């Protein structure tokens, strides 16, 4: 199965520099042009440039040529992105693509990386256990969740028992707050009566501050 | 060495265009093995290691595939003789 | 500098043919435009549709076609789902880049209403030790995706603290929101119950959590 894997800071200061990478499997990596685009929020896809792997010849639009340098490495087949001179318009969510060479198609993509350009402190979050209550236990299912509170930037990543667990789980959209700072819950229905004998655990990753914290949910 | 060495020169300077006029038309090779004073051995082993590079370039940039609009020029400016060339062929046989 | 033109919205039925179509600024979209389907769907789901005009994807149902009809590129969904309710977007190829258009938005008509779930949670006692408290309130599956979120100290309004996130859809169409009530531990052991009051389309779904 061809697979992109995606990788890279997610935040850079203004008139900074930042490289982000594409590590492709699955293929013949020489032989596809890699593409790379870009989705600011809010808006729709916007094409950066793309390399070919086999002798590096790159294309861009005019916008982005002394800005976006595209790279590749042959033996570890990775494409990489570096982009300079960082502005607020360049935050975004950054996508590799493969263009099928004779398709045409963009078949296969990156799970993309979310870039903030800005000068403010990263702040990592607290993580609290979202316990159901008892009047909220009494039912054949109840819900379990991880509190996400009180980050910066976006993203952060939530997994439940080590992936292991993904049936009923449910990550919620961050709400941004007036403070700048944003929050974002992550739930888990599950057996009531495994509340209190079962261990769950929320694993929870905030790249920018190296916060990387796996809570188990005690019963209240 | 040589060979070897033209090839990363057809890469730099040469268009795909320019590579295919130098490969399609006879009388351009001539003008180019005989001004470089090349042996005949050598020139075929040299005229052969072109197609193949002219062969990974139109793999490589769909420019140069049937939907590809340097193809579709390329069939332009060659359909007046395979016309001619279909006309007298079918004044003969009819 | 090239411009490439979508529609911004269209709609259809289950079963329904409809056609998206992509124009280029320079001229008529011809086989060289290389004309490029890809559609988006929820949580940044992008899918590979259609390259060169009219190549189809390994993968992609036979109800979706590509045509250069015009003038310009068209993509044709010959027996619309309710699975295809997504954005389309439109790229061309000029010579030595590509060009996005704007992207279609397809609604696909027929989706029945679907009332929200409610889920309240009370702070934790970790961060009230912290000397933080915060009540957690999610909201899910949603149709229409539009919500109104009322908090309520015992009986009374509280507009203070409340922070609330815009509708999201989710991969199922439906949407999801979550609402958060910031207090200090003073003001959550000095009610009797807090609740979360969630209203859509003109009906409530209410929970509520006490200290205890
Ligand atoms: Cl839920």
């Amino acid at each position: 199965q061809v697979q992109l894997q995606q990788s890279g800071a997610e935040l850079a200061r203004p008139g900074a520099s930042v490289k982000l990478s594409c590590k492709a499997s699955g293929y013949t990596f020489t032989s596809h042009w890699m593409q790379w685009l870009k989705q600011r929020p809010g808006q729709g896809l916007e094409w950066i440039g793309a390399i070919y792997p086999g002798d590096g010849d790159t294309k861009f639009t005019q916008k982005f040529k002394d800005k976006a340098t595209l790279t590749a490495d042959k033996s570890s087949t990775t494409a990489y992105m570096q982009l300079s001179s960082l502005a607020s318009e360049d935050s975004a969510v950054y996508y590799c693509a493969r263009e099928n060479l004779y398709g045409y198609y963009f078949d296969y993509w990156g799970q993309g990386t979310t870039l903030t350009v800005s000068s403010a402190s990263t702040k990592g979050p607290s993580v609290f256990p979202l316990a159901p209550s008892s009047k909220s236990t009494s039912g054949g299912t109840a819900a379990l969740g991880c509190l996400v509170k009180d980050y910066f930037p976006e993203p952060v990543t939530v997994s439940w028992n080590s992936g292991a667990l993904t049936s009923g789980v449910h990550t919620f959209p961050a709400v941004l707050q007036s403070s700048g700072l944003y929050s974002l819950s992550s739930v888990v229905t599950v057996p009531s009566s495994s509340l209190g004998t079962q261990t769950y655990i929320c694993n929870v990753n905030h790249k920018p501050s190296n916060t990387k914290v796996d809570k188990k949910v005690e019963p209240k | 060495i040589f060979i070897e060495d033209a090839i990363k020169y057809f890469k730099e300077k040469v268009s795909t265009q320019n590579l295919l006029l130098l490969l399609t038309d006879n009388e351009a090779w001539n003008g180019f093995v005989a001004a470089a004073e090349l042996p005949r051995n050598e020139a075929d082993e040299l005229r052969k290691a072109l197609d193949n590079l002219a062969r990974q370039m139109i793999m490589k940039d769909k420019n140069w595939h049937d939907k590809g609009q340097q193809y579709r020029n390329w069939f332009l400016k060659e359909f007046p003789r395979l016309k001619s060339e279909l006309e007298d062929n079918i004044r003969r046989l009819r | 500098q090239a411009v490439v033109t979508q529609e911004s919205a269209l709609t259809t039925s289950p079963g329904e043919t409809v056609t998206l179509t992509c124009r280029s600024s320079t001229g008529a979209v011809t086989s060289g435009n290389f004309a490029n389907w890809v559609q988006e769907k929820p949580d940044h789901l992008f899918t590979g549709l259609i390259g060169g005009a009219d190549n189809r994807a390994p993968g992609v149902p036979a109800r979706f076609s590509g045509s250069l009809i015009g003038d310009k590129a068209a993509l044709i969904i010959t027996g619309a789902q309710t699975e295809d309710e997504a954005i389309y977007f439109c790229a061309l190829w000029y010579s030595d880049h590509w060009v996005f258009g704007g992207g279609t938005k397809l609604t696909v008509l027929g989706q029945p209403k679907a009332a929200p779930s409610v889920t309240l949670f009370p702070p934790s006692s970790e961060e009230l030790q912290a000397n933080k408290a915060t009540l957690v309130c999610l909201i899910s599956d949603f149709y229409p995706g539009a919500v109104t979120v009322a908090w309520k100290a015992d009986s009374s309004p509280v507009k203070a603290g409340v922070e609330t996130t815009t509708p999201s859809k989710q991969s199922n169409n439906k949407y999801a929101a979550s609402s958060y009530l910031s207090l200090t531990p003073e003001q959550w052991k000095s009610h009797k119950s807090y609740s979360c009051q969630v209203t859509h389309e003109g009906s409530t779904v209410e929970k509520t959590v006490a200290p205890t």
